[PDB]
Order: C-alpha cells, then structure tokens, then sequence
C-alpha cells in the first residue's frame, strides 16, 4: 500500500489538520465518526468493524486548541492518544519548545509515530504542518525532525510551513524564530514549502470576493493543495506521480529544494459564470505574480523545474498545448541548464466541494509545483528584520535562559547567508 | 478493578477445560512445561488486551501486536524488570479469533529481538495455547468487549530481584527481634525466622546458578 | 582629555615595563599633543615629581592624579554623587605604578559598564553587607570581559586587601573610577 | 614506528572568515520597508 | 492546569479584588453563594484558573487578602461579593501602618508574613501545575507599598520560575491622596524593578478622565474606577480560559514585550469605552477598536506616548473579528505614525484574538504597552522625593523605625538610572 | 493529571454553540460543526470458530 | 628538591610551574638530525628532552638510582640509545619513553661512550673495562658482532 | 530549609532537617 | 535503530521496572537521546 503520516505540530498545524481532515472525509465519504453510511489506505488505518481511523498526531504544548477537537463533531474519529497536548505552551520561544517543555513530551509523539509506522507496511512519507512564528511550531517541530530524521532515514519528510508575510506580522520575536528553525528545514526535510498569511489574504481578497476573511479560508485552501499533492496514491490517473517521483525532477541539488505551490482555479461561485475553466486558461493562472503563495515576483529570477499536478477531465493532448503556450512568451524565463524543465501528472477525481467553502465545484484543477529562484528575496527580508534586532541584543536574554547559548544566533544567520548565496548565484 | 482483573487472568487458565481450541494445554501440561527444576516454579502473569472502551475499538488488535503487549517492560504484573533477567519458559494462552499462524509470525518475531534474552540451556522457550472463546466482557466493569486475549506465564530469572528486596526488610528487622515476641508467644520458636532466612538466602543462589551460561 | 594619546605614545618608547622615559621626551612631547604649558609648571612638574632620583619622570603617577580619583574632596554639597556605599576598607594600600597601569587599561570598561555591574556585585553573596570574596570578585569581572593576568591580580589585591582576608570591598575598588 | 619530529608544537593560524554573504535584494528591501512610512499622521 | 494565585494587599488592593472578583464570576456564571448557573459549557472548562473545588459542588477563588488592620475587610465582606472568599484566608494584624513603608516592611509586616506564606504555600500547591502569581496593590500607601512588596521578595525565592504580576497604582501628578506619597512611591519602585516580570501602572486621574469624558458620567465612584482596572486586568488572562483563533497566555505576552529585563512597567487600556448618549452614533468595527485603542486620551497613565517611542505594543482581542482586518490595522498604525514607534524592531505590535467577549459586547480589545516614555513618571517622582529627602522632611518617621538613609538612597539611584536606561533607548540608531 | 491527557472538565463537556446568532459561538463551532449529527460507538466482531 | 619553582596564588592554592632543570651533572647533550628547535639531555635518573625555543620542558624518561653516562639518536627519530651505569644500554621511544628493548650484560662495567651509524643498523659503545662493542640492531632481536678489544681504561 | 510535617516539605525540592538528638550514648 | 514499536518501548527506555514506583505513560519511555 501506499501509506502517509500527518504530522500536525502547533496551533498552525493542529487548525490547518481541522480543514485538511474535513476535507479527507468528504473525499473519502467518511462520516465524522469514522464509519461510512481501498483509496482510504493511505489516511486510514481500517479496523474491521467499518472503523476508519486517521494516520495523525495531532501535537501541541497547550491544551486549548486540541480540546476542541476532543469535544466537536470530530471526537469520535481520532484515536484518544493520536492529540497530544502539554502543560504550559512555549509561549514563543524557541528555546522552550527545543530545551525545556519539548523535551518532556517528544517520546510519547515518537512512540505514537512508531505506532503508526507498526501498522503501514509500505510508508511513503510523513507530511508535517508547521509555522516558523511560533514557539513549539518552530522549536518542537525541529526537535521532533531531528529524532525522525535519525531513527526513520531515507523516508520522504514533507513539510508546509507558514512563513513570515513580508509586511504584516502577529508577533515581534517571529525573526528568531524563523531564523533558528532555518538549519532543521535545510538538513531534516526533503522538501519544503513555503506560505505566508498575507499572500492567501491577497488571494482570498480578490480572486475571491471576499472582504474581512479568516484564518478558516486559508486553511481550507493549504488542505486543498495539499490534496491535490497526494491525489495520485489514491484515485486512478492517466500519469501518477509518486512523492518520490516529483522530488527527482524539482530539486536538481540536496540543497535547492524549496518549491512554490500554486492552486489555479481559485473562483466564487458567482463568478464562475462567466469564466471557462479551461486547461490552457488555468494553466497560465500558475504563472501569474498575483496568485503565488509567497510574496515574491518570478519575473525577477529563473524557473529551474516544474511538477505541473492535473485533475479531473483532463486529457494530455492540450496539456502539451498550454505548455508550448508558456514557452512562447518571454516573461516566463527558464534556467539554462534544464531545458525541459515541466514535470506532466493527470489524475482523475475532481476536487470535492466542503459545505461552507467559498471554492466553486470545477472539473479541472491544477497544483503548479516550481523551484525558482525568486525564493530567494523572500529570505533577505527576514535577514534584515534579524540584523536589525540583532544589532544591540534585543529579546536575546528570554533566549540564553534556556538552555541556549548565545552563538547559536549567529550560526542560524550564517546558515542562511549561505542558502541566500547558493540559490542566488545557481539561476545565472 | 484488580480483583475484576486478577479473575481474568485465572479465567484464562482454566479456559481450555471448559471451551474447545485449536492447541488446548490442561494443568497437569502447565507443569511440566513452566517449571524446570523443583524450586523455580514462580512465574509472572500478565492480560495482553487491558484496554478500555474508548481506546479498544479504535486499533485493531491483531495476535501481532498483543504479543509485544505481553513482554513490555511496563506490562509485567509483578514490580520486576525483565530487562535483568533471562526467561527461562513462556506459557502464552491465547481465546478468541486466533489463527496458528499469526502466533508462530508473532513468536518468531519476539525471538528475532535480542533485547528479550533467553536462557542457553533452552532452545525452545514457549509454549502455545489457543482457545476460540473470546473472554467475557463484565457489566459495570473497566475492561471493553476484545475478541482477542493474551495471558503469558513467563519463568523469568528476574524475580531475583523482589527476593533480594524481602531478604534486605527481614535483615532490618531480624537483627533488633522486633515483632519476633508477638510470633514466639503462640507456638513458635526463634530458631525458625533463620530457617526461613537460609531457604530464601539458598533461593537466591539457585537463580544465579540456573543464569550462568554454560562455558 | 588626551589620556589614551599620552599613553599610547609613552609605553612604545618605553625600554622595558616598569621603565620611565627621561625629561625632555615628555617636555617635547606634551606638544606633540599640544597640552597647555608653562616652564613654572615644568620645573615642579619634572624635577619634584622624578621619585626614584633619576632623569626618568613617573608617567603612572602623574596622569593617575589626572583621570583616576582615588582621593575625594566631596566637592562640595548640593553636587550628586554615584558611588554611595563606600569607607568599608581598613586603611590598605601599596600603590605601586603597575597597579596605575593596570587601573589605567580596565579604565576604559567599567565606565561604561557599571549599573550594572554593582547588581551583580550584589545579588552575589551580599545579604547588605558591602564585602564580597575574591574568587566571586573574579567571576563578576569576567562575567563582563574585564579578564585580569595573574600580575594584574596580584597588583589589585596588593591594595584591597593587605590583611590576606579574601575580602574585598567592591564599591571602595568601584569608587576609583567615577 | 613512532618519529621525534611529532613533537614539534604545530598550529596553523586558520584564515579569517570571508566577509558574509549581504544579498543583492538588500537595496529592495531597505525601499520596501520605508515606504507607506509618515510621521504623525493619526497620533 | 494553568492556575493564578490571586494577591491582594492593602485598601487599595482589597477594595480592587473585591470589584475584580465580582466581574470574573459574572463572566464565569457564579452567583454570591459560589454555585454555578452558566449558560454555556465553555464557562466551566477553565474554572481551575482561579477556582478552587470544594465539597458539594462550589466554587472558592485563589485569593489572599491581605492587611495590617482588618478594617477595610468589613467592607469587603459585608459587599455583593464578600461571603464567596474562604475566611481562612484573611490576614490581619492589630495595628496599620498609617502610611508608613518602614512599618509595614520592617516592624509590622515582618510578623504578619509568615501566616500568609503558609495560605499562599497551602494555596499554590494545590494547584496542577501553577502559572504565576497576580498581585494587586498601591505604591502610595503603606501597607499595600511597605507589605506587597515584601510579598513579592519572599514569593520569588519560593517560584523562581513563575508569572509575578503587579497591577500597581502609580501616584498622581495633579494632587495627592497622601503627604509621604513619594517615599512610599520611590522605595516600592526599587523592588518591583527586580522582583517581577510584568509591573502595570495605573493612575488615578487618567481613569477619572475616562469615566468623565469618554464614558461621560456624571457622577463617577470609586467603584467605577475598580471596574475598569478589573477589565484591563481580566482582558489579559482571557486567551487561558477561553479558545480563540490566536492564542497568548501572560509568559507568551511577557516574552514578546520585554526586551530587557527591567523594562517591564506598561500603560493598560480598554477599547470599547461608549457615552452615556452616544451609543447610536457609531458603527462597531474594527478601525474604531484600533482608533479608541491607541488614542493617547484612552491611557491609563498621567504619563504620555508622542513624547517618547513605542518599544512594544500588545492587542489582546475579544469576540468574532477576521483576521486580517485586525492586522492590516496593526500595520496601518505603525507605518502611518512612524516617529513614536521604534526603527530598530520591526514589528512593534504582538496581537491576540480571542472569541467570547466580555458579556453584552461585541468586540473588545486591551492595550498593553511598552514605552520609552513611562519614565516621566519615575523623574516626577524623583524631583519630588529630591524635594523632600534634600532636607529630612519626614525622614524621622522612617528611621525611628529601623530604617537608614542608605535605603532611600538605593531606592533614588536605583529609578535614576533606569530613567537613564529609558533615555538610552528613546534616541538609537 | 497525567501530560497528554484531557482534563475532566473536558472530557464530558458539549463545547460551543454551532449556531452564529448565539452568544458563545466559537470559531471552529460555527466553522467546522454540524447540528442533529449524533456520532456512534464502534465495535469489534470476530471468533476462532469463524 | 629536585629542582622546580612554583607560583602558587594564597587564594584556593592554585599552583603554576614556571622552571624546571636537573639535579646532579649533565652530560652528552645530542641534537637531532636537521631540525634546530628539539634537543635532548641525560643526568643522574632522568632523561629530558627540551624544547629551545622557550626552554620548556617536553617529556622526562626515569630509570632510579642511576646515572646516564651519555646518549645518542638515530638518523631519523626512531629511538634514543643511552649508556646507563649498570652495564646496561636502554632505547625509549622519542616521546612516551617506552622501552623499545634492553641490552643486559652490556660491559663489566657501566656503558660510558655510545655512538650511531646512518643506516640504523650499527651501535657502537664502550665500557669502563675497555672494551669497543658493535651491537647489531634488528627489527625483533639485538645482537652482538664483535667486541673489539684495544683500551686499557675507559672510553670516553 | 524545611522543618518537618509542613507544607514547604511536600515540594518538589525541599531538604528536611531531623530530629534534633538523643540522650544516650554519651555521658551524663 | 528501532524496526518496531516494542523495541522503543524497550531497550532504549530508562524506566525500572523494580525501583520506578508509580511513573506515568510520558515518563516510562523517555530515551537516552533526549538528554
Ligand atoms: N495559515 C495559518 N497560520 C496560522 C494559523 N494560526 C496561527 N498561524 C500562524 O502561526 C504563527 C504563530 O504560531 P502559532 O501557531 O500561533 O503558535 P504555536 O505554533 O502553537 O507556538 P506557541 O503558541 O508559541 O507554542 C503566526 O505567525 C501565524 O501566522 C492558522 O490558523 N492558519
Ligand atoms: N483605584 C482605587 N484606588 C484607591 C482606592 N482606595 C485608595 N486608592 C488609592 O490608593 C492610594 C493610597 O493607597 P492606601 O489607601 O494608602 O493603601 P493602604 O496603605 O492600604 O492604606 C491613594 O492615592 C488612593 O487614591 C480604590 O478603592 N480604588
Ligand atoms: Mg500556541
């Protein structure tokens, strides 16, 4: 079989796993109490009285947002031990997450990770949901890669994790924290994608007429494209592609590997009407600065790959169309050294609809998967927001209290001086 | 719940006089089979499926897994580590939906971990039970309704331990005859705490014996 | 005003440490920085202050008077004063020039860390008393990159603590800096 | 086999570190976090 | 859980806790006899934050009076509110203080400390895994000046490791209320400097202002004045008993706000302030949260932001609010007055959205802050005790009680130099 | 209490209210919450005689 | 006694070496072979080898109540022979002192001259009897070719 | 320090002093 | 280094089961590589 984990770590994770779960189920057709009124395998685990239960830990340091689940509508559907809380949350601080709190509660989340690797015979890979801000999504969420990637090895490590927005942020030590969970996401993943709240704002804001959205949104649209990523090891396809399948064709180096997902079709309701929903019209909706998912033009560097993620009705003969259409234009400008550069997979389920969404029901959708290295200035943001905190030693005693020394701060900053370089210096 | 318990673990052994099995071992079978010499005739006991109702109906629980139940550093029902001590025989007697074949995967995977250690002068270590009646749910009770139980009858050399612990609290109090005045006054002589004191003192060199491996 | 420049051009010519420099290479060189002069100043100022009875004028001794207190006047009242917990020290001293010229390079540092730098002096075995031990003296220097050679300690402690108590007043040694 | 000239005491004065890598977005950057910037325009 | 020892000490502290408490079992649903007729289940989830379980059912809160006289406490019983408190936990003496920080620290509270240890050491183990500490007290007085800080300095030794809050209330500019305001004002200082991680100072006037002209009455209370510092002081601890979208405890809003461990003295506030008449002329959204919240006439301080430089600002939110309305203001407001905030942070504003409100309000909001502009207070009242302390005006009355002029003298350089430290970061490159 | 455990207010409570015109509806309530669904108990079936 | 100096600060008596010398007479001082900075020496027990530069002390050999009356190295730094009193010739390693071998009835008398050819075969020493000896060096055995037999005392 | 059946002995970190002495085993 | 989930649960955890009066489930599996 064709198995994954979630791994859903923090307040970030554990209310991104609420939609991306609801969404499992009403692909699936479980009900929210795990029995239906062999495409659930790679979620759900089939105990033999039609009991389906989900491959997720659910894991935080604070016992609010996890209680909810425990008393919604979903109580019945996770294994009473798959949600791990604490005590006191990190409050934070990555020091806490890493030294002090985290350090009491990352064996019950391993041996509850062995309990479900027991269980899958053939285990693709984990899928873990993180933030950079936060205390236990940063440092617990690097503490738990680290024994992952000792004890598990050559399993893929996927990880979503909500970047720093360039402009906006919700707290003032989100550079350290983002700064120091830099080296874990560069040695203990094998591929990382990258968010940031203010470019799905912008998205929600005006592809969809939406004013004074919500965390809900963004999250229904991370479990969307995280659907469409793992659609292939479940529903029949005319190209499947496996999670090692699209790692050798968008990482060219161990190091180059942080990609930009990209949902197409993002319309109400009301305007799709007046839309034709199109392979070749949604395919150059990928390409498009106003629709990344991290605030970055791809006009200002080079593509170097390309995992182009088709669904629903579907045929290759104009897949081939719209991509010559894509290399006929000189805006979209490629690397030298790939001259292929476009990675085809056509499944065939269409994307469910979930009732209070504002998605309308398309037949065709495409999850645009790209290396480029436009990344790159999404970085030297966070860079200069660390320097200038760094210069006189600002908030670093909260830090060097626990259990942390004082040149750890550098090195994180060395680490992505480093990265800034190599991806920067490999487009030209 | 212990006595509730306790009841469950002496229900599986006399399960194979009552309901017909597969591999059925009566008690005169548990005998010659758990106890190599004379005196070690004390092993453990312990309930493979001690779930409650809110967690047992969410794994499936398979002979592969319950096995593992069985020889958990923390599933032991006497406070002794088995991790300082070599098994010596296992009786594992197993009711309900159990297949013969998913106790000998299960059994060759316990013997392909070396942390779990057995004795050299034993090349066999098990014995097999299984019975198709699932063990009976109690109302009112903390145990839930599992079609599958596993009760393991483990002669282990680590009970050693719990013996050099009763030797050390009769040494401390043996050696001021505390106590010994209320037990002298109804029939008893002195003389007989130290016979007991030499039987236990000659207990614990026969495990050391029995361990040491053979050259 | 000039002190560092008088010191970075007086210890290169100096032949071997503890060594002074003769009259005329200070009298030509007090224009090299331009100091403000006068010949009555400069016969007292060299012939009076030569302590050893050699052409060699004492650098340590004279630009100690000039930067480091080390004597007060209470300067008169309705004037605020910093160091507050002082005359805690029974009459020691030696005041030999390495223990100027070590005084003069930690100089620099505890003006500009000294708030707090008292703290630490403090919440380390304090209880209100005013005395601290030798070895945690040591820690609370290192704790803020003041690092002292054995010599240096030497000369420091040759001067708080004459009775060989290994107790050592902080706010009198702090006294001599502001 | 075991040589005398081991015991001569070695250290090689390891190079200082190149300069680090400042970023060719740091112009951008600086422009983009000091525009939309008035002073005292509601307060 | 995550559970809050309540402190009281002093009339001023009493006469707050008995306000304060009445509002939080409004908003957890607990009537006068301390039983529970909540209408929603999410009332009792985080009851253990400052309940206690008794027999048969009810409800007792964590906290400790404490007094030098046991006069004030009559009041406090005979209240709405004063039969819910266990009486084991009123701690009192023979004779006050009468103003007097030497004789609540040194000769009359050295014998009354003791008894309260032992309730707040009864009362914290009690407890899952405790939290912090809440104290709620005067600077101006002395007993709760003399005795709470003492509280504090023999606490922090016991919990090391936890939350000491201190919602103090500062002396005032204008007139006093007490002659020897400044001595009591400058010794309590020196120990709330080192002794605690998150110090709020309210003054009397500023929320006088408030009642007077942006709620309108006509005729305030002193009771009014307790509401609103029981509001801004219920607000911050309402992410610990309530879910939200974005969640922040007291050591989560401690670790975003301090930058360096002695610049823990901050400016509260509550947004939704309405007239008397004037409830129909408005809109509630969002944009008046922000404008009510960072209106320098909605201070609950004397001293004053467009002088100094915002280091840190925190927002808790209350009720249903989207996100990103919420932070596009956060962001309009920093970059649109760009001179009082800070360069050298780039971020200047931590947010924190809960979902229930506080009960018949929409929205709610609480201002937190953290400026460089805190330190007039501390130089008015250093030019005032220079004033005083030059010429021995009431110093017989300290020193005839075991004190020494070396006391005041630490107690004068120390706030000096944190006036000092405050300057160093107001202007920086 | 043990660490990753609920408490017991938690464990027998209803939680918020799903309904938007009600007072103490909560986010993830009114998000992710369904009225007249009553969730089921599972099950184990089996025997060596099958 | 043996002849060191030591600083000790009188508080929590923390002690610093800062000279360290022989205690008897010093004879047959030998270089090593190219480099200038190492250098070697014997006395009465001890066997030092000094560095030069800073006169410092690198490693001490001791064989008790003994005199050596003169050392040599090899070509390269394999092993230092020594003419010890008791008619003994003894090899330690450069560093480590380890006793490589032992010549036991060396002479009558104790060993007082030594010597070392270039091809790390050949060392040829001298009694206080008189007589010459070549000794062969081998990789596992030490042999003896010929003593040849001139002197009537010592040679030195 | 603690003293004894207090409620500073029952804490996670607490050192108890004692009893104080005897009367035996050394002359009167 | 650990193919199952009973040799998490043995081996590597530092819980004696002689001398461990009354640990609870977070305490019986702490690990060696934890600290
Ligand atoms: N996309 C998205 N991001 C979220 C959501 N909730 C929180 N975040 C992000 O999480 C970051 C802060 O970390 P949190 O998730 O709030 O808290 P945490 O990860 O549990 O860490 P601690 O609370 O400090 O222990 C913020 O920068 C937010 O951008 C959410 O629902 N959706
Ligand atoms: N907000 C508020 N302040 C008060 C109250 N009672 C006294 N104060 C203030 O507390 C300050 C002095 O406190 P005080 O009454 O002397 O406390 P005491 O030492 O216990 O007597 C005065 O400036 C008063 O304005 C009250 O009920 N509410
Ligand atoms: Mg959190």
């Amino acid at each position: 079989m064709r198995e994954c984990i979630s791994i859903h770590v923090g307040q970030a994770g554990v209310q991104i796993g609420n939609a991306c779960w609801e969404l499992y189920c009403l692909e699936h057709g479980i009900q929210p109490d795990g029995q239906m009124p062999d495409s659930f395998n790679t979620f759900f685990s089939e105990t033999g009285a039609g009991k389906h239960v989900p491959r997720a830990v659910f894991v935080d340091l604070e016992p609010t947002v996890v209680d909810e689940v425990r008393t919604g509508t979903y109580r019945q559907l996770f294994h009473p031990e798959q949600l791990i809380t604490g005590k006191e949350d990190a409050a934070n601080n990555y020091a806490r997450g890493h030294y002090t709190i985290g350090k009491e509660i990352v064996d019950l989340v391993l041996d509850r990770i062995r309990k479900l690797a027991d269980l899958c015979t053939g285990l693709q890979g984990f899928l873990i949901f993180h933030s950079f801000g936060g205390g236990t999504g940063s440092g617990f969420a690097s503490l738990l890669m680290e024994r992952l990637s000792v004890d598990y090895g050559k399993k893929s490590k996927l990880e979503f994790a909500i970047y720093p927005a360039p402009q906006v942020s919700t707290a003032v030590v989100e550079p350290y924290n983002s700064i120091l969970t830099t080296h874990t996401t560069l040695e203990h993943s094998d591929c990382a994608f990258m968010v940031d709240n203010e470019a799905i704002y912008d998205i929600c804001r005006r592809n969809l007429d939406i004013e004074r959205p919500t965390y809900t949104n963004l999250n229904r649209l991370i479990g969307q494209i995280v659907s469409s990523i793992t659609a292939s090891l479940r529903f029949d396809g005319a190209l499947n592609v496996d999670l090692t399948e699209f790692q050798t064709n968008l990482v060219p180096y161990p190091r180059i590997h942080f990609p930009l997902a990209t949902y197409a079709p993002v319309i109400s309701a009301e305007k799709a009407y007046h839309e034709q929903l199109s392979v070749a019209e949604i395919t150059n909706a990928c390409f498009e600065p106003a629709n990344q998912m991290v605030k970055c033009d791809p006009r200002h560097g080079k593509y170097m790959a390309c995992c182009m993620l088709y669904r629903g009705d579907v045929v290759p003969k104009d897949v081939n169309a719209a991509i010559a259409t894509i290399k006929t234009k000189r805006t979209i400008q490629f690397v030298d050294w790939c001259p292929t550069g476009f990675k085809v997979g056509i499944n065939y389920q269409p994307p469910t609809v979930v009732p209070g969404g504002d998605l309308a029901k398309v037949q065709r959708a495409v999850c645009m998967l790209s290396n480029t290295t436009a990344i790159a200035e999404a970085w030297a943001r966070l860079d200069h927001k660390l320097d200038l905190m760094y210069a006189k030693r600002a908030f670093v005693h909260w830090y060097v209290g626990e259990g942390m020394e004082e040149g750890e701060f550098s090195e994180a900053r060395e680490d992505l001086a480093a990265l800034e370089k190599d991806y920067e210096e490999v487009g030209v | 719940n212990l006595n509730r318990l306790i009841g469950q673990i002496v229900s599986s052994i006399t399960a194979s006089l009552r309901f017909d099995g597969a591999l059925n071992v009566d008690l005169t079978e548990f005998q010659t089979n758990l106890v190599p010499y004379p005196r070690i005739h004390f092993p453990l006991a312990t309930y493979a499926p001690v779930i409650s109702a809110e967690k047992a109906y969410h794994e499936q629980l398979s002979v592969a897994e319950i096995t593992n139940a069985c020889f958990e550093p923390a599933n032991q029902m006497v406070k002794c580590d088995p991790r300082h001590g070599k098994y010596m025989a296992c009786c594992m007697l197993y009711r309900g939906d159990v297949v013969p074949k998913d106790v000998n995967a299960a059994i060759a995977t316990i013997k392909t971990k070396r942390t779990i250690q057995f004795v050299d002068w034993c090349p066999t270590g098990f014995k097999v039970g299984i019975n198709y009646q699932p063990p009976t749910v109690v109302p009112g009770g903390d145990l839930a309704k599992v079609q599958r139980a596993v009760c393991m009858l483990s002669n282990t050399t680590a009970i050693a331990e719990a013996w050099a612990r009763l030797d050390h609290k009769l040494d401390l109090m043996y050696a001021k005859r505390a106590f010994v005045h209320w037990y002298v006054g109804e029939g008893m002589e002195e003389g007989e705490f130290s016979e007991a004191r030499e039987d236990l003192a000659a207990l614990e060199k026969d495990y050391e014996e029995v361990g040491v491996d053979s050259v | 005003g000039c002190w560092r420049e008088l010191l970075r051009e007086c210890k290169e010519r100096d032949f071997n440490k503890q060594g002074e420099i003769p009259g005329p290479e200070f009298l030509a060189l007090v224009e090299k920085f331009n100091l403000d002069i006068s010949r009555d100043e400069c016969q007292q100022l060299l012939i009076k202050y030569d302590l050893k009875n050699n052409g060699k004028f004492a650098y340590c001794s004279f630009i100690q008077s000039c930067v480091l207190l080390l004597k007060a006047k209470e300067t008169s009242l309705m004037q605020r004063m910093k160091i507050q917990n002082a005359n805690k020290m029974k009459e020691a001293g030696a005041e030999t020039c390495s223990f100027y010229s070590a005084l003069l390079r930690i100089q620099p540092k505890i003006v500009h860390c000294w708030r707090p730098m008292r703290r630490t002096f403090k919440a380390y075995d304090e209880g209100g008393t005013g005395l601290l031990s030798v070895a945690d003296f040591r820690k609370v220097l290192r704790q803020y990159s003041i690092n002292l050679s054995e010599e240096e300690f030497f000369h420091i402690l040759e001067y708080y603590d004459k009775t060989l108590s290994s107790k050592i007043s902080y706010n009198d040694f702090l006294r001599a800096f502001l | 086999s075991e040589s005398i000239y081991n015991l001569i005491p070695s250290d090689w004065k390891e190079p200082p570190q190149p300069p680090r890598y400042v970023s060719i977005f740091k112009a951008t950057v600086k422009d983009d976090m000091q525009k939309f910037k008035t002073a005292m325009k509601t307060m | 859980m995550r559970e809050i020892v309540h402190l009281q000490a002093g009339q001023c502290g009493n006469q707050i806790g008995a306000k304060f408490w009445e509002v939080i079992s409004d908003e957890h649903g607990i009537d006068p006899t301390g039983t529970y007729h909540g209408d929603s289940d999410l009332q009792l989830e985080r009851i253990n934050v400052y309940y206690n379980e008794a027999t048969g059912g009810k409800y007792v809160p964590r906290a400790v009076l404490v007094d030098l006289e046991p006069g004030t406490m009559d009041s406090v019983r005979s209240g709405p509110f004063g039969q819910i408190f266990r009486p084991d936990n009123f701690v009192f003496g023979q004779s006050g203080a009468g103003n007097n920080w030497a004789k609540g620290h040194y000769t009359e509270g050295a014998e009354l400390v003791d008894s309260v240890l032992d309730v707040v050491r009864k009362e914290a183990e009690s407890c899952d895994c405790l939290q912090g500490f809440q104290l709620t007290h005067s600077l101006g007085g002395g007993t709760g000046s003399g005795m709470g800080t003492l509280l504090i300095s023999k606490i922090r030794e016991e919990y090391p490791d936890r939350i000491m809050n201190t919602f103090s209330v500062v002396p005032s500019p204008k007139v006093s209320d007490t002659v020897v305001e400044p001595y009591n004002a400058t010794l309590s200082v020196h120990q709330l400097v080192e002794n605690t991680d998150e110090t709020y100072c309210i003054d009397n006037e500023a929320l006088y202002d408030i009642c007077f002209r942006t709620l309108k009455l006509t005729t305030p209370t002193y009771g009014d004045l307790n509401h609103l510092v029981s509001a801004t002081m219920s607000g911050v601890t309402t992410c610990l008993r309530f879910p939200g979208q974005l969640n922040a405890d007291l050591r989560k809003l401690a670790v975003n706000m301090v930058p360096f461990p002695r610049l823990h003295f901050f400016m509260p506030g509550f947004a939704p302030l309405t007239s008397r008449g004037s409830q129909q002329y408005r809109a509630l959204t969002v944009p008046e949260l922000t404008q009510q919240m960072f209106d320098a006439k909605n201070m609950m301080a004397a001293c004053d932001p467009r002088h100094g430089r915002y280091l840190t600002v925190a927002a808790v939110f209350r009720g249903r609010m989207s996100m990103k309305e919420v932070d596009e203001q956060m962001l309009n407001v920093q970059n649109k007055n760009s001179s009082y905030f800070v360069e050298w942070i780039p971020n200047n504003v931590k947010t924190a959205v809960c979902d229930i409100p506080p009960r018949g309000l929409k929205m709610s909001a609480t201002f937190i802050g953290n400026s460089t502009a805190i330190q007039e207070l501390f130089k008015r009242i250093s030019e005032q005790f220079t004033a005083m302390f030059r010429r021995k005006a009431f110093l017989h009355w300290y020193t005839g009680e075991g004190m020494d002029e070396m006391e005041f003298t630490e107690a004068e350089s120390n706030m000096n130099d944190l006036v000092s430290e405050y300057q160093q970061y107001q202007d920086a490159t | 209490l043990p660490l990753g455990v609920v408490s017991p207010y938690v464990k027998m409570s209803s939680g918020g209210c799903t309904d938007p015109l009600k007072f103490y509806a909560t986010s993830y309530c009114t998000a992710y919450g369904r009225e007249d669904f009553k969730p089921r108990v599972g099950s184990h079936r089996g025997t060596g005689y099958k | 006694e043996e002849s060191h100096i030591y600083r000790v600060n009188f508080t929590n008596f923390k002690e610093t070496l800062i000279t360290t010398c022989h205690f008897e007479s010093v004879e047959d001082i030998v270089f090593p072979f190219g480099t200038a900075e190492l250098f070697a020496t014997c006395a009465k027990k001890d066997i030092r080898v000094w560095h030069t530069l800073t006169n410092r002390e690198l490693l001490r050999i001791t064989v008790p109540n003994m005199t050596c009356h003169g050392i040599d190295f090899m070509r390269d730094g394999k092993s230092i022979i020594s003419a010890w009193d008791d008619g003994r010739i003894r090899a330690f390693a450069p560093e480590t002192g380890r006793l490589m071998y032992v010549i036991n009835n060396a002479h009558r008398i104790g060993v007082t001259a030594i010597a070392t050819t270039s091809d790390c075969k050949r060392v040829i020493s001298g009694g206080g009897e008189g007589e010459v000896r070549v000794w062969h060096i081998g990789h596992q055995t030490q042999k003896l070719e010929e003593a040849l037999k001139e002197h009537k005392s010592s040679v030195s | 320090v603690s003293e004894g059946f207090t409620v500073k002995a029952m804490m996670k970190n607490s050192v108890v002093r004692g009893p104080p002495s005897a009367g035996a085993f050394k002359e009167r | 280094e650990i193919p199952k989930d009973d040799l998490d649960f043995r081996l590597a955890a530092l819980y004696n089961h002689h001398t461990g009066t009354f640990k609870n489930k977070s305490e019986i599996l702490t690990h060696q590589e934890t600290i």
